[PDB]
DNA sequence: CGTTTTATTTTTTTTTTTAAA
């Protein structure tokens, strides 16, 4: 979907992998093939590759520092200035949406969707869980699609 | 006379009737004949400049110029065509030495383009190995299956790695691989050698000629390696080509073969700028006539409400974009679409038949005749394994093109409701079980609209005549009236023009001159090298006059704009900055917006 | 490609008066529009007027030939080639006409709008009644359309009206 | 101068189509 062309559709192309690229693939991922089309003994055309390339090491916002982990979360000493100071959250009402305006609900309440839940440790007789069921309506003409859009560009899996 | 046995042609003799005849060559359409045209030089030696200064291979080239030359060649060549064809090419590749000796000469040429056809419907056993050219529309997007053409060897003993291409289909078999020593027994294997591409796609033919009640018969052929995919699929499209035939496999038991022979065609071509005349480009621009005069050419003859050919003003002078390369987001296409409104069996075909018959992009369509769903390709059984493919759609095929749509509150409500978002978002997400994508296509919209009655009820403003409501009857910018003038005034005039229209047995070239394609260029060239901005001065008109827009709202049964058609308004912004001369913004081009809007937007009187 | 024709019955009833057109009727005007021409067809109660058709159709029942002594009838055969001969004439329609046609088509649209509960008007009226007439000059076979060419062109349109009321 | 040839049926999901007070 990085490359998408008029009137064409991304046309189906098949192949196989070896035993330490086996089974390592997930939903829409970015990787780097390898180029050595085969043909069929049959013909019909085929292709094969060898090579991939699809958070301990860390993010954007750092250089390295110390955690539980490597770097998992190690950069502390610059995000806790934006963690505890509670006006962060007008950041995050304000500096995220700057191209867009609504009501400030939705953008002072969408985030913890995005963020994980409950996952607490309890019984084996039921299951508790995290995330919630949600909605927005309204009528059109009103901008309320643009969110949406944007997600796919903000957020992972956000199909 | 050298000859194969069963034939009459000859490589030397067609070679230098054509050498002669492109040294009997200055352009001889616009040199010899046309002398009143001029483009001094055997074009192909022109050529050979203009290809190669111009370093552009796989030229093309008809050969209908031919036909003052001995015509013995043209014959020899319709009859006999793959084995003269190469020696008209060899011509040409001692012709690069005419103007350049010491060239890179590791290049070929690709090419006919002059012979008749009538119709597919019906061809017999004389025209078996002839040129044909024939056209119609096509139906499908193929993919590429390649095409052997060698052998590539092993060995056992001492590396015996021979290797040999192919007449055909054999390679031949003493002990050993072109026999050295026969150290081990014959090898082969088929991969480290030469393959050629092609695909298949078949036409529609399309006409006027078509018989009474007859079906669609289609035809289909190939290609060759360089043939592939110049095609946007699906259009208005010749070929030529050379009728082929097959024999057919009988059963399939055994080698048994059939006597029916199937056919298909040879693939070879298909069938579709001036700094001269800056003159009347800036000409027309700076005339301020352009609100009419172009639009006075698009319907010939008719002046049905001109006001609408003011609304043909909307349409062309090519349509700019605002994309949005500062910041990357929110994809703010620029499209554009309207409708013509009915309850009058007007004229909401016939331009929409005039544009089709014009622009090549060409369908039309209307309710219950069709599904909502035919951007399916349908599965219904397929020459496959149940491989289950929906291979392309089809009334998306209209590229930037147009599909016509007539008679709009039709069909269902599933249908016409399903479309709520393409409009304006160019989206088709293909969600079902099989395979899956985001998909990519915009265009243009047209239909003839109806409410649920005849004629629009008096005493009774339009929100409650369609059954849409004050958000989606009340949509657009404007969706244009069409009413009778109640009264004999208007109608006897079209009459008056054109009853003799059979009986005018003529036409006035007026002073609104008919533009036979002087017209036609200019828009060409519309969209290049200036590029219309929006600054400061034209956008605080309804920036202040939104007030003016929505503040009618207060009102049920009444109707103010809603928020995508400000949209529409920034859009109607591009067109007229670069013609007028101004590439930023003026400010006046609003005012045409309520020259169009309040024309049946505060005739909102109740 | 293909010349239409339609043939229907009155809707509940055989044509009551008090029910009206579109009253009695339930057809959307964009088929009417479509039409050239549109007939309804109703003979009321009429002494004499069924005497004649009676004894007319038992003639081929104690005969086989209807109509003697009137006329030469003509085959299928003749008539079609005596048809065929007529299509490829494409009449002259002298320049007098245009003028004159465009203002006697007026005389249908005010007549049309002195009363308000009349049938819509398509310009298909006024191109119908242009189309009809030069048809007619294939049959009288010397491009000559005339005058008469177009009286009963209008002649034929107005009876095709001003029948149910009286 | 000898010793051998040849068959498939029911169910899915889509896009079509069709039913009752
Ligand atoms: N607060 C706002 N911030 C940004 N844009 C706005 C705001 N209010 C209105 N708009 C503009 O109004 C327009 C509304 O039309 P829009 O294209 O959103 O339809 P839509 O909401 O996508 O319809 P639907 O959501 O039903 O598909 C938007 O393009 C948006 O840019
Ligand atoms: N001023 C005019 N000039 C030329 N043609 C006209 C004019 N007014 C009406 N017509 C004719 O009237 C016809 C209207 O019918 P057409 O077949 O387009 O109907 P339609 O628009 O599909 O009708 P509806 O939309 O009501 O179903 C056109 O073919 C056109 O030739």
């Amino acid at each position: 979907q990085a490359e998408l062309p008029r009137g064409c559709i991304p046309r189906a192309v098949e192949i196989i992998l070896r035993s330490e690229l086996v089974e390592t693939v997930q939903a829409g991922d970015r990787y780097d093939f390898t180029g050595t089309l085969i043909v069929v003994p049959d013909y019909r055309m085929a292709f094969l590759a060898c090579s991939v390339q699809a958070t301990d090491l860390p993010m954007s916002e750092v250089t390295a520092e110390d955690m539980k982990k490597q770097m998992t979360d190690a950069e502390w000493h610059k995000i806790y200035e934006m963690s505890k100071d509670r006006n962060l959250y007008q950041n995050l009402i304000s500096s995220l949406f700057p191209s867009i305006y609504g009501n400030d609900e939705v953008k002072r309440g969408i985030l913890l969707q995005q963020f994980g839940g409950v996952a607490k440790t309890t019984t084996e007789k039921t299951s508790l869980r995290g995330d919630i069921n949600v909605c927005i309506v309204g009528d059109p003409s009103t901008a309320k699609s643009q969110f949406l859009k944007q997600v796919s560009d903000f957020s992972p899996r956000a199909i | 006379q050298l000859v194969v046995w069963g034939t009459n042609v000859v490589v030397s003799q067609c070679k230098s009737k054509f050498k002669s005849f492109i040294m009997r060559f200055i352009d001889p359409s616009a040199e010899q004949d046309e002398i009143s045209e001029n483009i001094n030089q055997p074009l192909y030696l022109q050529k050979l400049e203009e290809i190669h200064t111009l370093e552009e291979p796989y030229l093309n080239l008809n050969c209908a110029h031919l036909k003052t030359f001995d015509q013995d060649l043209y014959r020899q060549l319709i009859c006999y065509p793959q084995e003269v064809i190469p020696g008209f090419d060899m011509a040409i590749n001692e012709m690069f030495f005419e103007r350049y000796p010491a060239a890179l000469l590791e290049h070929q040429i690709q090419v006919f383009n002059a012979d008749k056809t009538r119709n597919m419907r019906s061809l017999n056993p004389e025209d078996m190995d002839q040129l044909i050219s024939i056209s119609g529309m096509v139906i499908r997007s193929s993919n590429v299956i390649p095409e052997m053409r060698e052998a590539f060897f092993s060995c056992n003993i001492c590396s015996f790695s021979t290797t040999v291409e192919v007449d055909r289909g054999r390679i031949n078999q003493p002990t050993l691989c072109t026999n050295c020593n026969t150290n081990h027994c014959f090898r082969l294997i088929h991969n480290r050698s030469e393959f050629t591409d092609k695909q298949l796609v078949k036409l529609q033919e399309s006409p006027d000629d078509m018989a009474a009640g007859q079906t669609p018969h289609n035809v289909l052929l190939y290609a060759h390696n360089d043939l592939v995919d110049k095609v946007q699929p699906g259009d208005r499209v010749t070929v030529t080509g050379i009728y082929r035939a097959t024999p057919l496999k009988t059963g399939g038991l055994s080698s048994s073969v059939k006597s029916v022979y199937k056919t298909h065609v040879d693939v070879v071509h298909f069938r579709k700028f001036p700094p001269e005349r800056v003159e009347l480009l800036q000409l027309l621009a700076k005339k301020p006539d352009i609100y009419d005069r172009l639009a006075r050419a698009i319907a010939p003859s008719i002046y049905e409400n001109d006001d609408i050919k003011k609304g043909i003003l909307l349409q062309l002078f090519g349509g700019t974009k605002k994309k949005h390369a500062t910041l990357g987001r929110q994809n703010f296409r620029s499209e554009i679409h309207l409708l013509l409104c009915g309850d009058p069996g007007t004229s909401k075909s016939q331009m929409l038949q005039y544009v089709f018959n014009l622009v090549p992009r060409s369908q039309y369509t209307s309710g219950r005749g069709s599904s909502a769903v035919g951007l399916t390709a349908y599965v219904t059984k397929d020459p496959e394994t149940r491989q289950l493919v929906l291979q392309t759609g089809a009334l998306v095929l209209a590229d930037n093109g147009v599909c016509c749509i007539d008679e709009f509150d039709k069909m269902n409500d599933s249908t016409r409701s399903v479309l709520h978002e393409v409009m304006e978002q160019q989206t088709l997400s293909i969600a079902k079980a099989g395979i899956i994508c985001q998909l990519n296509a915009r265009t243009s919209i047209l239909a003839a609209a109806n409410p649920a009655e005849s004629q629009w009820n008096k005493r009774k403003n339009i929100i409650d005549n369609v059954q849409l409501p004050h958000t989606l009857l009340s949509r657009f910018d404007l969706i244009f009236l069409v009413l009778d003038p109640q009264d004999e005034i208007f109608d006897k005039r079209l009459a008056s023009h054109l009853v003799s229209l059979y009986y005018v047995t003529r036409h006035e070239e007026e002073d609104t001159m008919f533009d036979m394609s002087v017209l036609r260029d200019y828009i060409a060239y519309a969209r290049e090298h200036l590029s219309p901005t929006l600054s400061d001065e034209a956008q605080q008109r309804l920036i202040q006059a939104y007030v003016d827009m929505r503040k009618v709202g207060a009102g049920r049964g009444q109707i103010s704009a809603y928020p995508r058609q400000l949209e529409s308004l920034i859009r109607l912004s591009e067109a007229h900055a670069k013609v007028r001369l101004s590439n930023q913004v003026e400010l006046l081009d609003v005012e045409e917006a309520w020259r169009l809007h309040r024309e049946a937007l505060k005739q909102s009187a109740t | 490609r293909v010349s239409i024709l339609a043939a229907a019955n009155p809707a509940f009833g055989r044509y009551n008066p008090r029910r009206t057109v579109e009253q009695n009727i339930q057809l959307p005007a964009a088929l009417l529009s479509r039409f050239d021409l549109l007939w309804l067809i109703q003979d009321k109660p009429d002494r004499d007027n069924d005497l004649r058709l009676a004894k007319h159709i038992t003639y081929v029942h104690s005969h086989s030939k209807q109509p003697p002594t009137r006329v030469k009838a003509l085959d299928m055969n003749l008539m079609r080639r005596y048809i065929n001969l007529c299509k490829r004439k494409n009449p002259t329609i002298p320049d007098e006409l245009t003028d004159y046609i465009v203002g006697a088509y007026v005389e249908l649209r005010r007549e049309a709008r002195n009363q308000k509960d009349m049938t819509f008007t398509s310009a298909r009226n006024l191109l119908g009644i242009l189309r009809l007439s030069t048809a007619l000059a294939r049959l009288r076979l010397s491009d000559s359309v005339e005058k008469d060419d177009v009286a009963e062109a209008l002649r034929l349109l107005e009876m095709s009206k001003d029948s149910l009321n009286q």
